């Protein structure tokens, strides 16, 4: 038979044992490893999870077939290759992987579905295990580590472009005009030491040719450690993924992504041109598999019935931050504007942007922070930030050496972005803000390095009062001390002031005594309603209608008797059709421009707001 | 020595194809062998190129020879060499050879051109090397036009024998062994010049466009071969597509002259660098011969629009179709698009001919909005937020090239056209200050890094800015409201001012026009002229040089009495005047009329009252 190296353990019996899961393994076996077998399905279970796969990866004309490593343990000759596997991770890939393609072969012929058995061999299978291991921060990764398979969770700090590799290097003699090819094992090449032509009779003729040579594609990500790997004390350790062909730009940098994979350690060379190579190993983790860290149908069933209740608004609201007590205005706001508005683009008057940002002002206590965190947990795509921490430029862009890097608002972009401490935020920073968010796309230029990077990121800001505690003779936005082209930016500001009664105080005295009478302690789930939001942006593209349009210039010029800022009246009607996502209405309608001119009111307490100065009498902020 | 079948049949393909194409596709479906025709064409101008469109050889064989073409550019292209040349003896032997002193056989090009597909710089793979592709993209750069040593000619210092013509690789190359048999040379070969013979090699830096890349991230960045007739094809700074074979760049130091392929270099790793050679290089991005140059149709567009009487105001109408008002702000920048004719005295005193205007009002007028579609009129036009942006770079800009180089600066993508600034009052009053030094003087010059330079900035200079107090305050002086150097201010030919209107029946008529743009588009604005006609008619006036009448120069005697009537200081001055004839010039230009006009002089004596407010 033929043994892997040092195991003691056929290549042929782990490739038999991967046959054995790949066939006459039953889904039913991954469902038992699985238990929940009230959450399990006969039909399904009983059909070959891995035959059910193969045929899909058949469909889909893919190699690459994924693979769970809790299927292999549930499978028992494979849960024996599987630990095979956390042996010789790179061994038992390659066996897997020859085993995928022979199964995929075997089931085209079983299947009698039209096919080619010489694509399947032209093909090459991928195995890519998954849920190996714990993840585990690169820090936490070691040399004994290396050469065993483990999953591996972490946030790229930046994906590195698509390096060639050699798949087969390619000889041609320039002596004798002869044309070959030799593979590249090891990542080496193989040369002969006399030329592959008798009749040449040269020795050392043939001469490799790299674009005659075969190249795979091969790529990097640099992976930051996982925030709890990483020590409370120390930034993250970070090591770079290597990834190769499918696996080879599965994620975007900035987002998280988990990959199982073998750690790797290689000798560096002392020199580049000298053989010695420093007794220390640098070491990196090859991805058997890429994965990140989009509606089920039962999903969006889900969030139809609440968009269809009227609850939903303030529901969703109060889901944002159920622990929070009293900010479910503001907690609407950033509802809608985790739905967005949506965005037109014309060839005349630019590109009308939907997306929504949020300004929120209060006093201490206020839970505004809090409730921004709980923004960035609901958000699909978080960014959390401090007015002190907040830099212009890091918010903009950076250059290293020249090439420009995403700013902390591009980072943000594709996500909700939250401000904390937004009054402590640099003024200057604010400055370079306005064109950002009045764009809503970042534009740079600087000496050697000018680009433009996007900025489309709804933005949300948690506020100090200007004075220590909100003051209802400052006007609230002076009390928000954001600088007044920031405010029309923003497509909505928010007010919050405590209000001071012996029922009210009783009722936040009893929230917070409660929580801590539990030991440990209607509102969706926060995960749901991501969801939501995702699916509201996904099948919900709300446009002006009449009737919103009538709500829309009834606003405007009621705002411009009360001055309007044009940019307001596209806020507003972004904010309504954030609320027709947040009714899952495929158009704006008179009553989502109706909510939207009332949430903007409600939100910076307009209606409490006295009418001369702008100053809100603390009795009329809380009603 | 072998050689490849497939190779063959597709050089005896290719003189098939070229030969006997037999495709006319001029003035009707005909039959002239247009490649043997282009080869006739071609020896006339004794030229070494040829194009041949993509279609032709994808209709061709029934696309074989496309597809063989396509499949293995790089393992045909001798083969194609030499068919063309056999070609080449069969019909033009004088182009066949360099064509007294003896001719050598001429280089032969083959350019392809209307490929089916164009990827972008991001779109190309490792696996797309060594095949024929289209790609989009914007030349950063382009290196200056070099002699590659395409054939080397060597000669033996033992033995005087002497080779000739050998082909070099990536990195330089000489003789593997002596031609003579009795020497054993395998060094001391000296090139000749002469003898050897040097293809134009000029790389031509190339970037993905920062609108086709979808997260605004840093465009992936190619490098464009360009040789013979490809050198110098194309322009830095503008959007071209390139047609050829990718390539791998070896490392010259591996080679003698990241992970790295090693064993074959021997012990050293070889990294590739990929790398792009464009076979066809197309770029993507007097009255008398603009009238021949535009068609029949455009003539007739553009003589109907010159016959109106109201074609003066039709012009100011039509700019910013999709903005409402500002009609002053848009005949101010109709009259700057015109331009006006340039004039030096014979003291050597030059004065400006193209207008240069500043915008300072309330936000939410959409001065920003005029600014982006000024930009997209004018040719030769660059826009950018005052706000991001260095002042010196704008200006000029100087960088080190591998020994110190001069790079273009921003100001000079708007030269011979307009510019518009956005963010103004944002922007350094400094770099506001070294615009005005660079006015009317223009000369943008460099001193620094040792090596002097010169910038001819000759370019028109729009700009918009929020007044100080983030609004327009009507009882503050035109000058002060938006800092800025009293001289520029005087130079510059108007100061628009913007205010909004309380009025109930231009606020609901804004509110319709914005309502009615989003609801339906394009189709909400109604210009008297398109926009490419207007630019025409702008081309048009541009050709045209208005002079000024003898009763235009004693009306333009009355309006600077008045304007410093009106003075009774510093807001009206002898720039004043100036500003006055540039744009009666743009006036006379928006009119067709041939010469400046008392009525066009009192236009502009309106207009620079209108900005005198």
């Amino acid at each position: 038979l033929r043994i892997i190296w040092g195991t003691n353990v056929s290549i042929q019996e782990c490739t038999t044992n991967f046959r054995n899961f790949l066939m006459s393994f039953k889904y039913k076996f991954r469902k038992i490893l699985d238990e929940r077998e009230e959450f399990i399905n006969n039909t399904t279970d009983e059909e070959l999870y891995y035959i059910k796969q193969l045929n899909e990866m058949r469909e889909l004309g893919t190699s690459n077939l994924n693979l769970d490593a809790r299927n292999l343990l549930a499978y028992k000759q494979t849960e024996d290759l599987y630990h095979q596997l956390l042996n010789y991770p790179q061994e038992v890939i390659s066996i897997m992987d020859q085993t995928i393609k022979d199964c995929m072969v075997s089931l085209i012929v079983d299947n009698n579905l039209d096919y080619d058995l010489d694509e399947i061999e032209t093909k090459f299978y991928k195995v890519r295990p998954y849920n190996v291991g714990s993840c585990k921060g690169m820090r936490e990764l070691n040399p004994n580590d290396i050469d065993k398979l483990i999953n591996l969770k972490g946030l790229v700090l930046r994906s590195t472009p698509v390096i060639p590799d050699m798949k087969v290097a390619f000889f041609k003699c320039n002596v004798c005009d002869h044309t070959m090819a030799v593979e590249i094992d090891r990542g080496v090449i193989q040369e002969p030491a006399r030329c592959e032509r008798i009749d040449c009779n040269e020795p050392n003729s043939m001469s490799l040719i790299h674009n005659r040579c075969s190249f795979a594609d091969k790529q990097v990500i640099k992976l930051q450690e996982t925030p709890d790997f990483v020590p409370d004390g120390q930034t993250p350790h970070s090591i770079s993924l290597c990834v190769y062909d499918e696996l080879v730009d599965s994620c975007r940098a900035g987002d998280r992504i988990e990959v199982t994979g073998t750690f790797r350690s290689i000798p560096i060379r002392a020199n580049s041109r000298q053989r010695v190579l420093k007794s220390l190993y640098k070491t990196y983790v090859d991805v058997v598999h890429v994965k990140k860290v989009q509606i089920t149908d039962q999903d969006l069933a889900k969030i139809r019935e609440v968009a269809a209740r009227e609850d939903l608004y303030s529901l969703l609201a109060r889901s944002i931050a159920p622990s929070i007590y009293e900010l479910e205005d503001v907690k609407k706001g950033i509802l809608l504007q985790l739905f967005g508005g949506t965005n037109k683009t014309f060839t005349k008057g630019g590109r009308y942007r939907g997306d929504i940002n949020i300004l929120l002002c209060g006093d201490p206590s206020t839970s505004k922070s809090q409730i921004l965190q709980y923004v960035h947990k609901i958000t699909p795509r978080g960014v959390y930030t401090s007015g002190k921490g907040s830099s212009a430029v890091g918010l903009t862009a950076y250059i290293t050496r020249l090439v420009l890097e995403s700013g902390a608002l591009v980072l943000s972009d594709g996500g909700v972005c939250c401000i904390d401490e937004f009054d402590k935020m640099s003024d200057s920073t604010r400055s370079v803000l306005h064109e950002v968010m009045e764009q809503q796309t970042i534009s740079i230029a600087k000496a050697g390095i000018i680009t433009t990077l996007n900025a489309r990121s709804s933005i949300l800001a948690s506020a100090n009062p200007i004075g220590s505690r909100y003051n209802p003779n400052l006007p609230v936005t002076e009390n928000i001390d954001l600088p007044p082209p920031l405010l029309s930016r923003f497509d909505l500001v928010y007010l919050v002031l405590d209000k001071v009664d012996e029922k009210n105080d009783r009722e936040l005295a009893k929230h917070l005594t409660n929580l801590y009478l539990e030991d440990k302690p209607d509102v969706l789930p926060v995960e749901f309603l991501t969801m939501y939001i995702s699916y509201a942006k996904e099948h919900i593209h709300p446009i002006i209608t009449e009737a919103a349009k009538t709500e829309l210039v009834r606003a405007y010029v009621g705002m411009r008797k009360m001055t309007a800022t044009t940019r307001q009246l596209e806020s507003m009607i972004r904010l309504a059709e954030a609320h027709a996502k947040m009714k899952l209405k495929n158009v704006v309608e008179l009553e989502d421009v109706q909510e939207a001119v009332r949430l903007i009111r409600s939100a910076i307490k307009d209606y409490a707001t006295d009418p001369k100065t702008g100053k809100i009498d603390m009795n009329l902020v809380q009603t | 020595k072998v050689d490849d079948v497939t190779g063959e049949k597709v050089r005896e393909a290719f003189e098939q194809f070229l030969e006997d194409f037999s495709v006319q596709s001029t003035d009707t479906g005909e039959v002239e062998k247009v490649y043997r025709a282009q080869i006739e064409f071609m020896k006339i101008y004794d030229l070494n190129t040829i194009y041949i469109d993509y279609q032709h050889l994808s209709m061709r064989e029934n696309g074989a020879l496309a597809m063989a073409i396509s499949e293995q550019y790089y393992r045909f292209l001798p083969f194609l060499q030499k068919g063309l040349r056999r070609v080449v003896r069969k019909y033009a032997p004088e182009l066949l050879n360099t064509s007294s002193p003896e001719q050598t056989e001429r280089v032969f090009q083959i350019s392809f051109f209307n490929l089916p597909t164009v990827h972008r710089i991001r779109d190309i793979r490792s696996e797309k090397i060594g095949s024929l592709l289209s790609i989009s993209g914007t030349v950063t750069r382009t290196s200056e036009v070099r002699p590659e040593l395409y054939k080397a000619s060597f000669t033996c210092d033992m033995c005087r024998a002497i080779v000739d013509n050998v082909e070099q690789s990536f990195k330089y190359t000489e003789p593997t062994f002596c031609p003579n048999p009795s020497c054993e040379n395998r060094a001391f070969w000296t090139l000749n010049v002469t003898r050897s013979r040097f293809l134009d090699w000029q790389k031509v830096r190339i970037q993905e466009n920062a609108n086709e890349i979808p997260t605004g991230s840093m465009p992936r960045t190619l490098d464009v071969i360009l040789r013979g007739d490809s050198v110098e094809r194309a322009k830095p700074g503008d959007r071209c597509k390139f047609t050829g074979v990718e390539i791998v760049v070896p490392d010259v130091t591996q080679l003698g002259l990241n992970s790295g392929v090693t064993g074959l270099l021997g012990v050293r790793d070889l990294t590739y660098k990929i790398s792009f050679l464009a076979c066809h290089v197309i770029s993507i991005g007097d009255q008398e011969v603009f009238l021949n140059s535009l068609s029949s149709d455009e003539i007739n567009e553009l003589k109907e629009m010159v016959k109106d009487e109201h074609i003066y105001d039709k012009l100011v109408r039509s700019i910013a179709p999709a903005v409402f008002g500002h009609e002053a702000v848009k005949k101010g920048i109709l009259l700057q698009m015109l331009g006006g004719v340039h004039k030096s005295t014979v003291e050597g005193i030059k004065l400006r001919g193209d207008i240069n205007i500043c915008v300072v009002g309330d936000p939410s007028t959409s001065k920003s909005q005029f600014l982006k579609y000024v930009v997209g009129f004018a040719p030769r036009s660059v826009y950018t937020s005052g706000k991001a942006s260095s002042a010196a770079g704008l200006t000029a800009a100087v960088v080190r090239d591998e020994d110190y180089t001069i790079e273009a600066g921003a100001l000079m993508l708007a030269d011979n056209g307009i510019c518009c600034i956005d963010e103004f009052d944002k922007m350094d009053i400094s770099d506001q200050v070294a615009i005005h030094e660079a006015m009317e003087q223009q000369t943008i010059s460099i001193a620094k890094a040792g090596i002097h330079a010169t910038l001819n900035a000759r370019t028109s200079i729009l700009a918009a800015a929020n007044p100080v107090g983030g609004r327009y305050n009507r009882k503050l002086s035109l000058r002060g409201n938006l800092n800025m150097t009293a001289p520029i201010m005087s130079r510059f030919d108007l100061f628009f001012v913007i205010l909004d209107d309380c009025n109930e029946k231009i606020d609901t008529e804004l509110a319709s026009h914005i309502v009615d743009l989003h609801m339906k588009r394009d189709e909400a604005i109604e210009p008297p002229f398109s926009a490419e006609q207007l630019r025409r008619y702008i081309k048009y006036a541009r050709t045209f040089k208005p002079i000024l009448t003898k009763e235009a120069r004693s009306y333009l005697v009355e309006k600077y009495k008045e304007l410093r009537k009106d003075d009774a200081s510093y807001r009206i001055t002898v720039r004043q005047l100036e500003s006055m004839i540039r744009l009666s010039e743009a006036i006379a230009r928006a009119n067709c009329v041939d010469e400046i006009t008392p009525s066009f002089i009192a236009e502009a004596y309106d207009l620079l009252r209108q900005s005198i407010i």
